[PDB]
């Protein structure tokens, strides 16, 4: 007999191992593999498709389609319209394609895209300042403070969608998915740059927002997702 | 690996790589080199833990049974455990061999008979149908071993239907069955104990391998209610005089004020 | 790279994003 | 000030009586506890122009949008959607405008 | 500008975007390496492949959406429908064209998507398969009617909540499907080319609906300064590279 | 190996290789060839048992737990066992994969679920959270086997912080957490028994491998008091009316007289 | 030198003192 030894870890069943198993039903011939359009090879390719953010998820809107847009108007003074804390566990991102893929993974490291679109008439125009306050920085609460971080300024005309690329600013190499105080991601605040001027006195505009991942986004340490529960028994 | 970051100086361009269009149904290619001043960053992260093989190939739990009189039966399906049913309902069509492992706390000598579709299974232990000539069976002693065996892709099509928008009988029929229920059955496993020693809890861990997912979908955003049924309206209290109130059970949390979070 | 069961279905785990994110003509 | 719960959408029935509710909003007082001027919050403008949306006062710092019925809602004729803007304003004086969108259901 | 000509019919547009090509594949014929029946398939190619324009729907303030099942919507549209009823099997790609134009005073948006295997949820409660008559409404479409506790529950009515895609998945993640948006500010139409997406070469055109066209009013329709409170939406679908096989009697009754 | 000894005759040199300087912060290179008359000695000892790999790579005990109702939980940390915490606190930054072995005196069928950070663990046995789809789990029968599995380096940085001189929240914050506590969490292991057979004592032996230590430090010269806290003042008697007396607990023994030892 | 688990992190144990004792310019 050839001398073999059974080290520790050799009569166990680890769910995430990679072993070969005896084929029950031998000689079995599976049906042929035909070309079905749309084949996917990587879930990050799902996490790179823009999906709307429920930016108006207040207690009266969840469950209604009106939780996907907020209403902007002509105000004399600048105001903070909207804040999106970069937390891939926050219900803003944790329900989109980006967030619902990233929540299966404990860590994520890359750059985000956020595409703002204004749905209003063809005569309404306006400028907005989309600022991203880097990690460690307080929520701006004044446009003079918000415009010091990574920001852009997008017009409104003949083209309605604009993209702020939240760059990868971090100390560590990976940012935890469940947002904590050590790896927090900062905030993305949307400010009236000059106004929103509609063609009438009380006109309104409805702003949407989608999120996706840049090609350099990565994830690691697959886990359970907190975005699914089972309390009952499926019968 | 993921691509490196390229440097980018101050640019004054007349072709904005920022102003795209959400209406055209295409996502933006805007990398941070388009918005800010980047530095070259040798970036070597891989999404190797995200590809379908390593995403789904993890041998989750598919079903539990309980040996009542040294006998229990389970029809193979991923529809009972919501956590893995969601990861599957990510995609529309899936093609995979599966590797079944039985974690039983029983002690003694058990038998698993994989009953292919269309025949009668043993309705109890010490049934005559257990002496089979061709139904593949697995004997094992639970102490010293976890039984495991691969079922190749038994499809009757080029893939599995995770969602099926059709019926199996023509229009005027009466017992039409919506969904994927008729599209496929993977047989069933009949467990029995020949001894009397151990417990009755049997867990069936199934690992999809050689996966090939075909059409992405919006991941399920609501707790399930039934199997094969893709309903989501939960009827919580069938007894009380509110049975006609249907909870929703979604995962969208609300915040107190926008522009403050 | 040995296959101990002399079968393809018995092996272990096996191994372009523009189909989405750009499905234009 | 911060108008709580009011970027939002309302729903009124077509043959609605005068006084029926549309939405319920509240107001945060900017953590210095300066109360609201007794006449405010009000409605400055409507989107196409409208009356019969009066903002009443529920008990406390809760307010409510209520159709006063001086103008009738007939969905089978126009207009069908209104975008009212609400102007809360406190003692020291710091205004806040927020927009409430009102849709009129189609009563068969 | 744009112009799309299939046999016998022409589509023209003036403020139109880039045509979406579902999953980057054009509709093609069934290659011999992928076929499984032996009978020779029939190719109409000019009387089936043309733009059948279904009924126009009314986009009002408070319309929640409409969904058309395909190829069920075309089951009585010309020789395409006649071949659907006279052949055991069939496959076809489609060229879905949506049309809605209002003005430079109107506002709003529609998320026009194309869901493969849009398995609809039951309108609620007990485990009941949705009725056959409801997931096969024909060309008339199906108005979504919005969510409520008072929706009828008899006969397997499908789900009426447009936020949960009527199937349990959140809207806004619908953009993973081949889709487009009709923003009345920028464009007034949407074109989508969809190949035959199904895990089997051909299947019965009546029992199974591969695609589902879903149009949801993402943002309501403001009339602005103009007394026009509603706009008609028209859906012009055209089979393309369709082929049927297995002739038999009409599957009507 | 260590270098051989070279011969050295009587030297009358004007450059003393003995008179150095302690103030310059450099140690002296004085080998015995500088002070006395040496002989050539073929010296072949190796310090192979002292390099970081063989110094720390020995699979020490990291934590004990006790299955209360067929359930126990342990958050991975080296902070509870002083003997190994000292060997780690030798260095400032450490980068290592770790190999976990579970020595349990239980009998029956156990399960270990390695819960990655950020999710909810099963708060008890027969919890619903045990049926997981992606949390990697280990089943084993304690008789006939010791379960072992490697956790690669899960760092969120290029190394582990043995000591961290910073906080995680900005200045004005209220629950600031000094030390290495927020810098990293390695998840946790949830143990449960499916049978009822054996004892409840579970020992977790963890072996750092592929180590790369980064900054040496003065080894801990005082008994620990808390975890993650690097305090050393022991408050021995909290009850009695001396609670405000803090022992020191160092290891410096005293001798009766210098110049006599 | 065989690696039975076809992975780097699964291997066994792997394998200038002047940075200290002389850190002078």
């Amino acid at each position: 007999g050839l001398p073999t030894r059974l080290p520790s870890g050799s009569q166990q069943f680890m769910t995430t191992e990679d072993e070969q198993s005896p084929n029950i039903l031998p000689g079995f011939h599976p049906s042929k593999k035909i070309h079905i359009p749309g084949m996917i090879t990587n879930v990050m390719h799902m996490a790179r498709v823009d999906s709307f953010i429920p930016i108006n998820n207040i207690q009266g809107e969840v469950g209604k389609v009106s939780m996907y847009y907020i209403t902007v108007t002509k105000k004399t003074v600048t105001e903070r319209i909207l804040v999106l804390p970069l937390e891939m566990s926050n219900t803003l991102f944790a329900t989109t394609l980006l967030g619902e893929v990233l929540n299966y993974y404990a860590n994520w490291s890359g750059s985000i895209t956020i595409t703002f679109m204004c749905v209003c008439d063809a005569f309404s125009t306006g400028k907005f300042l989309v600022a991203y306050t880097p990690p460690g920085g307080k929520l701006p609460e004044d446009r003079k403070q918000a415009m010091l971080g990574v920001h852009i300024i997008w017009d409104l005309g003949l083209q309605s969608s604009c993209t702020i690329v939240v760059p990868w600013i971090s100390s560590g190499f990976y940012r935890r998915t469940k947002a904590d105080s050590f790896t927090h991601g900062g905030y993305v605040s949307l400010w009236y740059q000059t106004a929103f001027v509609p063609p009438v006195s009380g006109g309104t505009g409805s702003i949407l927002a989608t999120c996706s991942a840049c090609p350099d986004m990565s994830v690691r340490m697959l886990r359970d997702s907190p975005m699914m529960e089972q309390k009952n028994e499926l019968q | 690996v993921v691509p490196d970051t390229k440097p980018s100086g101050p640019q004054h361009t007349t072709k904005p790589s920022i102003l795209g269009a959400m209406e055209i149904g295409a996502s933006s290619n805007a990398t941070p080199e388009s918005t800010i001043e980047t530095r070259y960053v040798y970036n070597t992260n891989t999404n190797a833990e995200a590809d379908v093989e390593m995403f789904l190939g993890r041998s989750a739990l598919w079903g539990k049974v309980t040996l009542t009189r040294q006998y229990a039966k389970w029809e193979i399906n991923f529809q009972e455990q919501a956590h893995i049913r969601k990861k599957f309902e990510f995609f529309t069509y899936l093609r995979f061999d599966m590797e079944v492992t039985i974690v039983t706390n029983n002690k003694g000598l058990m038998q698993i008979m994989f009953v292919p579709p269309g025949i009668d299974h043993p309705e109890t232990h010490d049934d005559r149908k257990w002496d089979s000539a061709s139904n593949p069976s697995v004997f094992f002693q639970p102490k010293s071993g976890f039984p495991r065996f691969t079922i190749p892709f038994t499809g009757l099509a080029s893939a599995y239907y995770m969602f099926y928008d059709g019926y199996d009988k023509p229009k005027g029929s009466d017992n039409n069955e919506y969904g994927i229920a008729p599209t496929n059955d993977m047989g069933l496993l009949c467990f029995r104990t020949l001894d009397n020693s151990g417990g009755n809890d049997v867990k069936i861990y199934v690992k999809p391998k050689h996966i090939t997912a075909w059409v992405p979908r919006p991941p399920r955003a609501t707790q399930y209610t039934h199997k094969y049924s893709t309903n989501y309206h939960y009827k919580p209290n069938s007894s009380g005089p509110d049975e006609h109130v249907l909870k929703d059970r979604h995962f969208i949390k609300t915040r107190p004020l926008i522009s403050s979070a | 790279n040995i296959n101990y069961y002399k079968d393809s279905a018995s092996s272990g785990l096996s191994r372009d994003p523009s189909k989405f994110t750009q499905p234009l003509v | 000030l911060h108008l709580i719960l009011l970027p939002a959408t309302g729903n009124v029935a077509e043959n609605s009586p005068p006084g029926t509710s549309v939405h319920k909003f509240s107001v945060k007082l900017s953590a210095s506890l300066s109360p609201v001027i007794p006449g405010f919050p009000q409605i400055v403008n409507s989107n196409p122009l409208t009356e019969a949306f009066r903002v009443n006062w529920l008990s406390g710092t809760y307010f409510e949008v209520v159709t006063t019925g001086m103008e009738q809602l007939d969905f089978e004729t126009g207009p069908n959607i209104f975008d009212l803007q609400i102007y809360v304003k406190d003692e020291v004086g710091v205004t806040d405008l927020q927009v409430l969108t009102v849709q009129v259901t189609d009563v068969n | 500008l744009k112009q799309i000509t299939i046999g016998n019919s022409t589509i023209t547009t003036q403020d139109s975007l880039h045509t979406v090509l579902a999953y980057g594949e054009w509709p093609t014929y069934l290659s011999d390496i992928d076929a499984t029946s032996v009978d020779k398939p029939t190719h109409p190619e000019t009387s089936a492949d043309r733009f059948y324009t279904l009924d126009s729907v009314e986009w009002q303030v408070g319309s929640h959406g409409w969904w058309w099942k395909l190829p069920d919507a075309l089951k009585d549209m010309g020789v395409f429908g006649q071949n659907m009823y006279y052949h055991s099997m069939g496959r076809s790609g489609f060229i879905i064209h949506t049309q809605c134009n209002a003005t430079k005073f109107h506002s709003g948006a529609l998320i026009v998507a194309v869901i493969p295997e849009h398995q609809l949820a039951y309108v609620g409660g007990v485990k009941v398969n949705v009725g056959y008559d409801h997931t096969h409404p024909g060309q008339s479409g199906h108005q979504i009617r919005g969510p409520s506790q008072s929706n009828d529950r008899s006969g397997g009515k499908p789900d009426e909540d447009p936020l949960f895609n009527c199937n349990g998945t959140l809207l806004g993640n619908i953009t993973i499907f081949p889709h487009q948006i009709i923003n009345l500010r920028t464009n007034n139409s949407s074109t989508i080319v969809v190949p035959y997406i199904n895990c089997v070469p051909m299947d019965n055109m009546l029992k199974h609906n591969n695609l589902s066209l879903v149009i949801i009013p993402l943002v309501p329709l403001r009339p602005g300064s103009s007394g026009i409170n509603s706009v008609p939406i028209t859906v012009t679908i055209a089979p393309y590279k369709s082929e049927f096989s297995g002739a038999m009697e009409a599957q009507r009754q």
